[PDB]
């Protein structure tokens, strides 16, 4: 009993749920291609800016629709109109909406003729900072890098001031917003004012009362020194980078761990000998245990900028004094980190230094207690075989592999099944019959269907690696040979294992050894073997020929619709009407 | 602003006090510091229509902070009337849950926030408060939550029923606390969201007073 | 008449933890009865099953538990009841076990629990969360009326009786619960009341149980019991046990929870029992599963 679109889109605003509600915010971009141009501008604008109290998954889906709705006001000659919904939007008490429509903001503003610009977006970015509302004053640090380079010479100094005020707001949370899109405006500026506005800015907020504040301020310093000439990197940027690195608060010394790595590529090498490697000593050997992890994880991609006056020189005298005592403290979470790159050292360093000087430190890893280290060594090894032979190191992990593949819990057996590929195609055919067939042909008689599970498809992968023939060579007299075992559940694992092996074993070899036991296992008296011979019968059937159709499954299927148990004749019947037969 | 039966429920919520207005009050007080988010103006009432009613704000919540960086108070409204007044009492008789799930018309709801402050990073200490109300009733709860990460955390819930045209309205207090290392059991993805992990804080405190209604 | 097209199509969504709706659910309720009205109060089932306790709306441990035993219908299995009323998804396990009952009547059999029943349901949470998942009770209404179809006891082989509960003093034979009426919400007395309340313990004879429902029955109750009617041992689930398993009363009766990290309380491990073609028992134990407005609130 309403009238024209607005209030039947409000009458939908007052139902049940969210997506029923939500569906019509979806369709107020289709209401206005009904709406005249104009109606969308004169009617259904306004509507749209005194907010609606609502969940979240509607306002931003809200925001979304005015990133897009240029084209429905009559143009980018309209653009401005898209301005006062947004801002409303940009000031929500809910985080997500408000960043959203930031977004949005930042959208539209291209869209804006640079006299439009500088009349009523950019004074939008002043109500959004000197607003009260603290979340105005956050929602305005996201507008300034899209406006910035878009207006005059003598307005850019406005704007710097008052991204400066933003900076030393007494709020802590703006302060934070203002130190997160610090690198986005230093990026956006020219070169020498950015040398004398920013980096106050820059040093005042990586030091702040509060930590948050701290650690946020320096991710903002790499895209700062992608912009300085390497003279002044020392003079301005380290100074503060040096003793944020020293911060009580592990919080920011985890960041410039976990950014180790981008600082060095955008401040140069031999800064790094100088500031970056003697800090990297420190921080490998820090009081909270979750920084070493993250410094630990680096020190691949940290000695390999390295230059190459020096680099196999201070990895062996700067380096690895600090390498060996991480490997033996009882953090089992800092060794799980190093574990997955400490073997990318090999080729960086050379070969008679590394088995003489590397390897030792290895096998601890590679006996460790922790199964997640000797899991992370045997990922990331091929850096090493590439360098240095693989019987050198292959007779060694011989019983890492067997303490991994009989664990007591079943969650570390499947986490080396699914590397057992990988390292077949890196021990070659000779030795896997030898020593790894005995430990993977155990893995389908496992307690735990999981592991059965990833045992059969672990198979797919190891006739890919070694071929069509190795199969009828080691892997198939073994399978059909678990077609007698007591248990239902073993034997059923062959019948999922025809499945999968049939993909990848060609016709000759499903025809001759895998299909006369299917067909066998027909008579079984548990009928989860009986249906799922039909199950199997139809996953195998279309690649062998019509002639073996016809021959000897289409007789069984006809005589599995027999059994009693019900599931077998929808199973049986359905198995036949899948592929022309009848 | 609401108004419903003899009943003005008013309705009050705005942006944080500023920096100056801060530490005016905070030596008013004699507070040392106040909350990172301070929502002085905010404030969550509901009036009679003789003359008296219960208040929700942040200011009379801190005073009741006794001698601390947590804001941990027991604030339960402050009692405003007109020199005439409901009274306290304390009561045997308690709310019943098994009324308000009960799906009903839901007439008029608003959240009020009264502080919120990040602590150092450390962890959280939010005091809010959100009412709703039925045809027949209407019911509010007020919950100062406490996560210090890694140590601790507390609730100090209070809720407020009144079935409509019953001489009396209801509160009770609940304050449950548990260092973590006592629930090690629990998964830590709950120790944001209060709703949820609430059942799994032991009862330190609990208090069930009826405030009363008078005559004229 | 191949409704079984969308049956099918409904545990894919449910494999997903997605509700079914209230449309959906008064049909499928419908069949489940049809399905259960059928089996006897002592449910017979083959040889070769695996049996599961206790799962109480843990539906993302009910899917670590698949990734055990294995997936349905290639396993066959058995559940002993309390499907619901301490999980937050007791919505989406109940409606999976329940439409895996009306797809494949024979690869598994459920059995009804203690709390399968509308007096408990409304206060440890199944009502509660059926509302908050539907906005009514007529969901709870189509389970809890159907609840009351659930057999109460299952015997496998002819050899091993499965339960939820214990054993009464009205029930000194099979025979006697094959003759009563569990049509009916679980009583608060009774012999039916105690098959599904009763608890085994060391203290010999019958004993009053802290939960005051059901008694509390030793050594001398089994073993007079099992060889009065030629068995093996009982399978109950109602308790909880660290160990997912229990052994009690000389291996006269075994306890088995499946639900691992009950309410956050114990971080008890959580177990089944798998019997092979011929009736040999062995158990698995497992560990809880790790991958992670406007509003009537109280
Ligand atoms: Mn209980």
């Amino acid at each position: 009993m309403s009238l024209y679109p607005i209030a039947v889109l409000i009458d939908e605003l007052r139902n049940e749920d969210v997506q029923l509600r939500l569906n019509s915010i979806k369709k107020l971009s289709t209401i206005a291609l009904a709406l005249g141009v104009e109606r969308t501008r004169s009617e259904l604008l306004p509507f749209l800016t005194d907010t609606i109290y609502d969940e979240d998954e509607v306002l931003l889906a809200l925001a979304e629709q005015l990133g897009t709705f240029t084209t429905l006001v009559g143009g980018p000659e309209y653009v401005h109109c898209l301005l006062p919904p947004l801002e409303s939007l940009a000031t929500v008490e809910e985080t997500v909406v408000r960043d959203k429509a930031v977004e949005s903001l930042r959208a539209i503003s291209h869209e804006h003729s640079p006299s439009d610009l500088e009349a009523h977006f950019v004074p939008l970015v002043k109500r959004l900072a000197g607003g009260d509302w603290f979340t105005s004053r956050t929602s305005a640090c996201g507008l300034f890098s899209v406006c910035y380079p878009r207006v005059s010479s003598a307005v850019k100094a406005e704007l710097r001031q008052y991204f400066r005020n933003l900076c030393s707001d007494d709020t802590p949370m703006v302060r934070r917003a203002a130190a997160s899109k610090l690198g986005e405006f230093a990026k956006v500026l020219e070169l020498d004012n950015v040398k004398s506005e920013i980096i106050p800015m820059f040093s005042n907020l990586a030091s702040d009362e509060q930590d948050s504040v701290r650690l946020l301020a320096v991710e903002a310093c790499v895209n700062i020194a992608q912009l300085l000439p390497q003279e002044d990197l020392e003079a301005l940027v380290m100074p503060t980078l040096r003793q944020a690195a020293e911060d009580k608060s592990w919080r920011v010394r985890y960041m410039v761990a976990d950014k180790f790595t981008e600082l060095q590529k955008a401040v140069g090498p031999e800064i790094t000998k100088t500031d970056l490697v003697p800090a990297f000593q420190n921080l490998m050997k820090d009081c909270e245990a979750e920084v070493r992890a993250a410094a630990s994880h680096k020190v691949k991609e940290f000695c390999e900028n390295l230059s190459a006056d020096c680099r196999e020189n201070v990895i062996m005298s700067q380096i690895l004094p600090c390498i060996k005592e991480l490997v033996s403290d009882a953090n089992q979470h800092v060794k799980s980190a190093l574990a997955s790159v400490i073997m990318g050292l090999s080729p960086i360093l050379g070969k008679d230094n590394t088995i003489e000087h590397l390897l030792p430190l290895f096998l601890a890893q590679l006996k460790d207690e922790c199964p997640e280290v000797r899991l992370n060594i045997i990922s990331n090894l091929d850096c090493v075989n590439e360098v240095i032979g693989i019987r050198q190191l292959s007779q060694s992990l011989l019983p890492a592999i067997v303490e991994l593949a009989e664990d007591a819990k079943w969650r570390v057996r499947l986490a080396i099944i699914e590397y057992m590929p990988l390292l077949a195609g890196q021990l070659g055919v000779e030795f896997f019959d030898e020593k790894l067939n005995s430990l993977c042909m155990a893995w389908l008689v496992d307690h735990v269907y999981a592991i059965r599970e990833a045992a059969t498809s672990n198979l797919k992968k190891l006739v890919e690696k070694f071929g069509k023939e190795w199969a009828h060579a080691t892997i198939i007299p073994k399978v059909l040979a678990m077609s007698g075992d007591p248990n239902y559940l073993h034997r059923m694992t062959t019948l999922f294992c025809i499945n999968v092996l049939s993909e990848v074993c060609g016709q000759d070899i499903t025809t001759k050894h895998m299909l006369p036991t299917v067909l066998r296992m027909a008579g079984d008296p548990v009928a989860n073997v009986r249906f799922n011979v039909a199950k199997s019968l139809q996953k195998i059937g279309p690649i062998l020929d019509n002639s073996t159709l016809q021959s000897e499954v289409k007789p069984i299927l006809e005589k599995l619709t027999q059994d009693q148990d019900v599931d077998v004749k929808y199973f049986a019947q359905e198995a036949l009407t899948v592929l022309s037969l009848a | 602003d609401f108004s419903f039966g003899p009943w003005k429920l008013t309705a009050s919520k705005t942006h944080i006090m500023k920096s100056a207005d801060v530490e005016k009050l905070a030596d008013e007080l004699h507070m040392p510091s106040l909350p990172e988010m301070m929502f002085g103006d905010n404030v969550l009432r509901i009036q009679h229509g003789s003359g008296f009613g219960i208040e929700f704000n942040a200011t009379d919540a801190l005073r009741c902070v006794n001698n601390d960086w947590t804001y941990t108070t027991d604030y339960k409204g402050t009692l405003l009337g007109e020199s005439l007044k409901l009274k306290v009492v304390p009561t045997t008789d308690h709310i019943d849950t098994e009324k308000l799930k009960a799906r009903e018309q839901i007439k008029f709801f608003e959240e009020v926030l009264l502080f919120e402050d990040e602590l150092h990073d450390h962890g959280v200490s939010s005091l809010s408060v959100k009412i709703r109300v039925m045809p027949s009733s209407f019911f509010l709860l007020l919950r100062f939550f406490l996560r210090i990460d890694g140590v601790l955390i507390r609730m100090n819930d209070t809720r407020l029923y009144h079935e409509a045209d019953k001489t009396y309205m209801l509160r009770e207090y609940t304050s449950r606390e548990s260092k973590i290392a006592n629930l090690m059991h629990v998964p830590p993805s709950l120790f944001t969201e209060p709703n949820e992990i609430s059942q799994y804080l032991p009862i330190k405190e609990a208090v069930c007073e009826k405030l009363v209604f008078p005559e004229r | 008449k191949v409704f079984t097209k969308e049956l099918d199509q409904w545990i894919e969504q449910l494999n997903e933890c997605k509700q079914l709706s209230e449309s959906q659910v008064k049909s499928l309720c419908e069949k489940a009865k049809e399905i259960l009205t059928k089996e006897s109060n002592v449910q017979e089932v083959r040889c070769p099953v695996t049996v599961c306790g206790d799962v109480h709306g843990q539906f993302h441990d009910l899917m670590e538990l698949f990734r055990i035993g294995g997936k349905s219908p290639d396993t066959n299995y058995l559940f002993m009841g309390d499907y619901v009323d301490r999980g937050y998804y007791s919505v989406e396990t109940v409606t999976l076990l329940v439409a895996l009952k009306v797809r494949y009547r024979e690869r598994i059999t459920i059995l009804r629990g203690n709390h399968e029943s509308r007096q408990i349901t409304q206060v440890y949470g199944f009502y509660d969360e059926c509302l908050r998942k539907y906005g009514n009770a007529n969901v709870w209404k189509y389970f809890t009326d159907l609840f009351d179809y659930l057999p109460l006891t299952a015997l496998v082989d002819g050899q091993i009786f499965c339960l939820h509960g214990g054993l009464s003093p009205s029930i000194d034979t099979l025979d006697h619960i094959r003759a009563l009426d569990r049509l009916q919400e679980v009583p608060h007395e009774g012999p039916m009341c105690d098959l599904l309340w009763s608890d085994p313990d060391d203290r010999g004879g019958w004993g009053i149980s802290p939960r005051g429902a059901g008694y509390t029955f030793g050594q001398d109750i089994s073993e007079t019991f099992n060889h009065a009617n030629g068995l093996t041992l009982v399978s109950r689930a109602h308790q909880l046990v660290m160990e997912g398993y229990n052994w009690c009363h000389d291996r006269n009766v075994v306890t088995i929870f499946s639900a691992p990290n009950y309410c956050y309380r114990c971080g008890n491990q959580a177990a089944i029992m798998e019997l092979d073609d011929t009736l040999k028992y062995s158990f698995l134990q497992f560990d809880p599963a790790p991958r992670r407005t406007p509003d009537y609130f109280l």
